[PDB]
RNA sequence: UUGGCGGAAAGGCCUUGGGUGCUUGCUGGCGAAUUGCAAUGUCAUUUUGCGUGGGGAUAAAUCAUUUGUAUACGACUUAGA
RNA sequence: CCCUGAAAAUGGAUGGCGCUCAAGCGUGUUACCUAUACUCUACCGUCAGGGUUGAUAUGAUGCCCUGACGAGUAGGCAGGCGUGGAGGUCAGUGACGAAGCCUAGACCGUAAGGUCGGGUCGAACGGCCUCUAGUGCAGAUCUUGGUGGUAGUAGCAAAUA
RNA sequence: GAAUACUGCCAGCUGGGACUGAGGACUGCGACGUAAGUCAAGGAUGCUGGCAUAAUGGUUAUAUGCCGCCCGUCUUGAAAC
RNA sequence: GAAAUUGUUGAAAGGGAAGGGCAUUUGAUCAGACAUGGUGUUUUGUA
């Protein structure tokens, strides 16, 4: 039900991560470059991990895709919903974690009246 | 008869490589038979299937086909590069492997 | 082409024999080979004993046993100058390497199967005629080998009983021969003839 | 590789878009920019590009 | 647990060499044993069909003294206490069978197949 | 509010592609295939059967039959790329294959409700079968061996190089 | 099923007799479609378990005790219906 | 060309196997293998040169067209991500569950990071425009606190029992 | 008196194979046509089949082939004994 | 009620370390698209 656009492509779908995260546990795997005066990482020797650059930047009309075809828009009441009720066919509303149930049924409502994609229609529901 | 064999045998010798670097993206086949790059030149563009086995059965079957085609000859005794869809896992090396005859131009 | 391929080792040389087979198992070729003490290597036999000694020379200092093995039986040198040209250390080379198995004489297995060669090995076909050379079963004799005489009892026994099959299979296809020209010259025979059979 | 000749990918070096945040400025040089882009005459290029310069280069006459 | 001990013949049971008799260790065991026997036999359970199904021990807070050691120094001399629980249950008879349904997809030429094998066969 | 706005919004409005130029001229097929030609099915369920060919059809494929009398092979189209044309020749002139087109075959696609979960031919079909392979086996009469021929399988052999055969 | 031969890793090779099936050596009759224009289109052998129903046989080792030709402990060598 | 001249200490290195009308040496002719180099194409960014205030609807720091370029320590500059607190706004979220924490579950961004689902939990917290700083850690024989391997280890043997 | 080799040219013809399909109303340069029009001329369309689900794919663990020395620091030079 | 560190259960691998990069096999696990407006009423709750 999106709007067509071509096949989406990552030039990089693996994470980036930290040289030696897997090594130390007080190194986290957040991307931090190598500053050091020896590293294989920063030298860029063969058989090491690659680093994030501009060259693996996404299509610019294929980026903020999800693969529905859509791009994400966090919602939290009706107010917020019915701003994308010209726009359906872009965007995709998705509920704010913190919303309770009673009124996550009224924006789900709301949405399914108003044609409007909801990426996540199951948080809180009971069953 | 006794045989029903439509296809030509041949060997998964390797990837595309240089001394010290591969590339699985190219295969490397020996195709039994021939000897020269002018004899192989009649299997370019076939379509090449690599068939094993496995213990879970998926969709009616215990058999699992990968396929590829043959794209150009490699050096001088023979051996083709193949491509295929999903490259050839590189335990294969060695493995059996069927050039079919179709799309035939003869 | 072949399920397994049995080499009659005898008049080859050792290390174009062992580049050509090296080459046959990691293609995944099953090979046996067979009358490893006939092998030769191009030299003096006192050049290869030498040789031989030079590498036995080899071990390690602080303990021996963890050392080179000096492997003294003609296959096992076979096998020595074949794992040079296997990378036999990781797993392709293992699966490589346990698909050969080199033996001294013809083992009863293979005894009543077909032999071949290999023409780009052959000594008689490599060799400059007046060049002189080595046998792999007198130098592994020389070096500590115990077993060459009994070998060349069993071999007498083998050839015997071959000897014994071949002059049945030789009466068998005389007669076969004399059935196929006396059956010949009919018109099967000659439509056969006229499309090349 | 290139033999380089020059420094690559080095700005022109000219201040173009006034660094100032003022709205009838660039009001002032949306004007002139479309009279610059499409009235071929001299003065309007002089003009707009002497609206972007910076105080000391605006002495008072 | 079990480097730098002596070796014993009786690990030849178990197929190991190192093995040992911690009789406070059994004490405390089969004292914890004994009343979960009790509370089976409150709760009415059978008490010839028990096996123990779980047990474990881990690590209860450091109990900390002092050592005196050359050159007037001080190390700890730290007791490592035990939190043990186990649970008794009644063995009981197969588990359960009638696994997932499995359902089939076949393509046009599978059911060709096995059309004309139904037909070519009986 | 959660996220604040996009400050333009994309239009939703389709495009139209461009004008294209790329017309269909016809199949050019290559030279060994003449109608009345034995072919050899490479792949599909006849797969190393000798059928002989008719008609080219509009979809650039190949209109075929067995005799159905001989190798059961019925009348069917096959693709060009999926054949070898032999040298061996019949001539299949005096068998009106102009009936046939795309249309005479059409499958009555299914719909995605019914589905086979365990488990029928044209009496139209069955008749023009008939009618044409009557007319070629009166053709294969005449040099022999060709019924034995078409009624036997191709296989390759051990020593078989496809590159040196000649079909 | 009869008779041999084979110990290098024999475990296979040859042979006698009858039974039974096929024979494309030659000539006929019937069947095949629809897997829809291809999709390995599934035919091999490796190990184990559980059922049937048909044979076959009714043990030891270790701990513990003991010994001292042995021994740091294990291990070893002995004995005990 | 080969040989003598030509003797060193762990066992040993044309890289190894090995190679003798070579798989050696001199020389010539072809074919072949492959670098992040060259050619063509796509995409990302940067720089440069241009087009486009017309009406409707937005963003003129926008949209669009064309070409070239992309290594980098010390260092410089630019655009961004994240944290505590402050002004404004969303009449924002919340005991029908805020914050926090766990989650080889999902999505977005080249990345810093952001979002969602599930579990736990119990009272406050967030988006955007700005302001401010005690604002981002792997190291400093860093500070405080906690915890390992060592390890059921060294050992618990003077003063007759 | 010829041919052929060698080298070079053709705005000569033609067969097989591989990778790519960016762009998105029209505008331009052309070609074949008397004309209507058509075209391989400023970037791929037409026909058909199977499946419509973990099948493709993503993630993660493992296996295989090849590669991969421990980080930070001073230093001309650090994996550094 | 985090981490270091530990116990049990489950899954996996293991011939002198382990860990990593590219690629694929295998096992496990998982998201998305699948309605669409539509000639049409073969219609019930008659629109
Ligand atoms: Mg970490
Ligand atoms: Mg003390």
């Amino acid at each position: 039900a999106s709007l067509p656009h071509p096949k989406i492509v990552k030039k990089h779908t693996k994470k980036f991560k930290r040289h030696h995260s897997d090594r130390y546990h007080r190194v986290a795997e957040n991307w931090r470059k190598q500053k050091g005066i020896d590293s294989v990482v920063r030298r860029r020797f063969r058989g090491n991990i690659s680093q994030p650059k501009i060259g693996y930047g996404s299509n610019k009309k294929t980026k903020f895709l999800s693969p529905s075809g859509h791009k994400t828009f966090l919602v939290a009441n009706v107010k917020d919903l019915e701003t994308l009720t010209m726009h359906t066919k872009t965007y995709a509303a998705e509920i704010a974690h913190n919303i309770s149930a009673k009124n996550r049924v009224v924006i789900l409502a709301r949405a399914k009246a108003l044609g409007i994609k909801v990426t996540n229609p199951k948080g809180r529901l009971a069953l | 008869a006794e045989s029903h064999r439509l296809y030509v045998k041949g060997k998964h010798l390797s990837y595309q490589r240089s001394k010290r670097v591969n590339n699985p993206n190219v295969s490397l086949i020996k195709i039994e038979g021939v000897a020269t790059p002018q004899d192989a030149q009649f299997y370019l563009g076939k379509r090449i299937a690599y068939v094993y086995r496995a213990s879970k059965e998926v969709r009616g079957s215990k058999i699992r086909v990968m396929w590829g085609k043959v794209t150009r000859t490699h050096g001088n005794s023979g051996v083709v590069r193949a491509t295929f869809r999903n490259n050839l896992p590189a335990k294969t090396f060695g493995a059996s492997v069927r050039i079919f005859l179709y799309p035939s131009n003869i | 082409v072949e399920p397994v391929v049995v080499i009659d080792g005898k008049g080859h040389l050792v290390g174009r024999l062992a580049s050509v087979v090296a080459k046959q198992l990691l293609n995944g070729q099953k090979i046996v080979v067979v009358r490893a003490e006939e092998l030769n290597i191009s030299g003096e036999f006192f050049r290869n004993k030498l040789k031989y000694h030079d590498f036995l020379r080899k071990a390690t200092a602080f303990n021996k046993t963890r050392g080179p093995f000096h492997f003294r039986a003609p296959s096992r040198i076979f096998y020595k100058a074949l794992r040079g040209m296997v990378s036999h250390k990781t797993a392709r080379g293992k699966a490589a390497l346990e698909r050969l198995k080199v033996f001294e004489g013809i083992p009863p297995p293979y005894d009543k199967k077909k032999r071949v060669v290999v023409p780009q090995a052959l000594r008689v076909l490599r060799l400059k005629p007046g060049r002189k050379y080595t046998t792999l079963g007198k130098l592994s004799t020389s070096v500590g080998w115990k077993y060459e005489d009994v070998v060349a009892k069993l071999e007498a026994k083998r050839k015997v009983s071959s000897a014994e099959y071949y002059a049945k299979k030789r009466a068998f296809t005389k007669k076969v021969a004399s059935a196929n020209a006396t059956a010949a010259e009919s018109d099967v025979a000659k439509q056969l003839a006229a499309l090349g059979y | 590789g290139i033999d380089h000749t020059s420094k690559q990918h080095k700005r022109s070096g000219h201040r173009t878009a006034p660094k100032s945040d003022n709205v009838y400025l660039k009001l002032l040089v949306k004007l002139y920019t479309f009279l610059a882009r499409r009235t071929d005459a001299p003065f309007n290029k002089v003009v707009l590009k002497a609206l972007f310069l910076s105080k000391i280069n605006r002495p008072p006459v | 647990f079990n480097s730098s001990i002596g070796r014993t013949a009786q690990g030849k049971e178990f197929g190991v060499t190192k093995a040992r008799w911690p009789a406070k260790s059994v004490k405390f065991v089969q004292g914890l044993l004994q009343n979960a026997a009790a509370n089976a036999e409150a709760k009415g359970l059978d008490a010839t069909k028990l096996y123990v199904s779980h047990i474990q021990v881990n690590q209860a807070p450091k109990q900390r003294r002092r050592t005196y050691r050359a050159h007037g120094r001080i190390n700890k001399y730290e007791s490592s206490p035990s939190h043990i629980e186990l649970v008794v249950t009644e063995k009981e008879e197969a588990v359960a069978k009638a696994a997932e349904k499995k359902v089939v997809r076949l393509t046009s030429r599978q059911r060709g197949r096995i059309a004309a094998q139904k037909r070519i066969a009986a | 509010t959660a996220q604040q706005a996009p400050k333009w919004y994309p239009s939703e409005d389709v495009a139209a592609p461009k004008k294209t130029r790329k017309a269909v001229r016809p199949q050019k097929l290559r030279a060994s295939l003449v109608p009345g030609t034995v072919l050899i099915l490479l792949a599909g369920r006849f797969r190393g059967k000798r059928v002989v060919y008719l008609k080219h059809l509009e979809d650039n494929t190949l209109l075929v039959t067995g005799p159905f009398k001989v190798n059961g092979v019925p009348l069917r189209r096959v693709n060009a790329r999926y054949v070898i044309a032999t040298s061996t020749k019949v001539s299949v002139e005096g068998v009106n294959v102009e009936k046939f087109n795309v249309e005479y075959f059409a499958k009555e696609k299914l719909t995605k409700k019914e589905k086979k979960e365990a488990n029928e031919i044209k009496t139209e079909r069955v008749e023009d079968q008939k009618v044409v392979d009557k007319a070629l086996l009166a053709e294969i009469k005449k040099t022999p061996l060709l019924k034995q021929y078409l009624s036997a399988s191709f296989s390759l052999k051990n020593g078989d190089k496809p590159h040196l055969l000649k079909f």
